[PDB]
């Protein structure tokens, strides 16, 4: 997961 | 013989921890500066930056700060960070100062003995030890996501912003808040967080330098495929992949997401060419 | 120099303790695997052989076992027993496990340092250091009697089923819980218990080998001699006894571990009668 | 390698750890021998006298010290203090009695690893580990005279009046209290306090000598240079012996209320 | 208490  | 002790740790690393009072305008009616918040910090070097936590200077009207040896002083805030929790302090000193012993070189290991040192309910100086029950830490509820230190020595309130300190006296961490109050379950018994000592010299820096943290923010949140901004506006296109930004590869995301966040606002940056722009508040 | 520190301990005996998850079928409307519970476990030999806690695992449609290193098993539960609350698991591995260190040569001592080994409100494996504060412990306030550890080592919620060993990472016991008194007006600090291992050791291989723990109910209970309490059974299907003295059981002064131990289904000569063994209920 | 431990301090000390039971009459029938409170104490000699809060024997008909070899013993309250809390017994014991190692050249810093000793919840005696946090505090208090240890060692209802000692096994003090409640929302942890083992002996003695204490820059609140014969120190005061003259012309005594 |  990655929320940049 | 002679008695276990760490005291060589006290004397080395707890001259250099002090006691921050929040200090509120009229708190009762009559306009007069209240002690709204106590806390702790550490001096980190010689010109007189202290590092403390953002969560005990808000909305401070005047913050003071007491070393151990007596002085007092009023501290102008340099800045802080939300998204870490820290704050930099600067007081004016001319006698010189005492300053965390910090061993950059040094990495904690899980299971290295150490000292919280704080001010517990503003009973004076205090000084737990217990070691490091854990690092790289608090990953089960990411909002504003960061790294902790986790440790059995007692934290209490008032413990905030203070040291984490091994057997030898080196900064390990910046103690922060503590696991309390579970929900409704019970009281947890040694659970207690800090900031990894590297992780406050680099934010340190960046207040000391800005007055603030400035992030590298694009616009891709999806919790390299982007897989849902101002960033995207002129060369990303939708649910596609992005092998290197700044036209280097970092194999993964969470490792594209700092070098992101470390990249200065206004720079173009060949994703294509998108120039980036500062994390909104 | 270099940082006092645990971290040995934590290096040889940590891989070998799990988290264990509870799973339920009829747990939410629409009977999809959920977490009832959950605790830790500790591989004891590589055939996948894990001790746990009973409340830990009772009632489950599916325990989950999850290593350090990254692989989940599905476990079978072989056996558990009431009295002391220890169950043991099995998981089907191959390519090997990583298993506790154990020495069945060294005493636990009152004032070793000891390594409580766990997953504390499931925040993943977290390290707490107390010592060994007392040995043949639990109230004077029993039902079925088995002895334990009490340690000041900090236990909380998801530390049941988990590892409790000294500096040199050997298993001292099985963490089972945090005193958490009876009542209110208090919350106690620091009293926490597990099995010592010499009698977890014993118990799963008793489940190992019969799949439950077989004792010794030859049917006089009380509150030696013939004591008050309650009434008897085939005990005294064989020596009258409503209130009478007992010199010594199976030729050795008279003591419920042989009892317990000495195999339903013989004979035995009680001194102050021929009365067999009979198995628990 | 051994395992590490502090078990010498425990060989030590800990023999010479009692168990106090406090016992007053009741209305529950006849009921004399109930317990009412319980607690620690520390055998401080061969003559028999033992070291416990005053808290934990106050308004008591009857006191029983058990010891760890199993002996139990009528107490004798010899006497006690308000002021810091102490209070002496007495037990009529020969054949030998288990001591405190006491070590009076020894200053304990702050940092050093401690180990209480007790009866938290009457579950047997334990041992608890931890540093001594601080030196010269006041602990829970409206502000009296009297400065504490404070150690993050486990300390539970059933610790007072025991033993606080170092890795070595010497007295540091005796554990009084645990700092009680919080402000917000939150239990306090790791806080506790017991009585250095200097004060603790300088109040014993005098509980011994006169069955009870004897309680006699700086202006009053016009001021005062000095007091008897030396620079002003509302210490001393107490320690000259009521019916003693100094410099004006004031004449100190007991220390009521 | 006990119970055999």
């Amino acid at each position: 997961v990655y929320q940049f | 013989m002679t008695p276990a002790s760490y005291n060589l740790a006290v004397r080395r690393a707890a001259p250099a921890v002090v006691n921050v009072y929040n200090r509120g305008l009229n708190t009762n009616s009559h306009n007069q500066l209240e002690i709204r918040t106590l806390g702790s910090g550490v001096i980190m070097d010689q010109r007189g930056y202290i590092i403390t936590n953002k969560h005990v200077i808000n909305d401070a009207d005047q913050i003071i700060v007491a070393l151990q040896d007596g002085r007092v002083f009023e501290a102008l805030l340099v800045g802080s960070d939300s998204l870490t929790d820290l704050a930099v302090l600067k007081i004016n000193a001319t006698g010189g100062l005492p300053t965390i012993p910090i061993n950059a070189r040094r990495v904690p290991h899980i299971g290295d003995v150490v000292l919280a040192i704080g001010n517990p309910y503003n009973l004076g100086q205090t000084i737990t030890q217990g070691i490091i029950s854990a690092t790289g830490r608090i990953g089960l509820n990411p909002t504003g996501r960061q790294n902790f230190l986790q440790t059995d020595a007692s934290i209490n309130h008032g413990n905030s912003g203070g040291a984490l300190v091994n057997s030898l006296g080196e900064l390990m961490g910046i103690n922060t808040l503590s696991f309390d109050k579970s929900n409704d379950g019970e009281t947890p018994e040694g659970i207690g967080f800090a900031i990894p000592f590297q992780l406050a010299t680099k934010i340190m820096d960046k207040l000391i330098r800005d007055g603030r943290v400035i992030r590298g923010y694009i616009g891709i949140g999806g919790r390299i495929v982007v897989n849902e901004g101002p960033a995207a506006n002129a060369g990303i296109q939708v649910n596609d992949l992005i092998i290197s930004v700044d036209n280097k590869p970092a194999i993964s995301a969470l490792e594209t997401m700092d070098q992101v966040a470390e990249i200065r606002p206004g720079s173009v940056i060949p994703v294509l060419q998108v120039t980036i722009q500062e994390y909104p508040a």
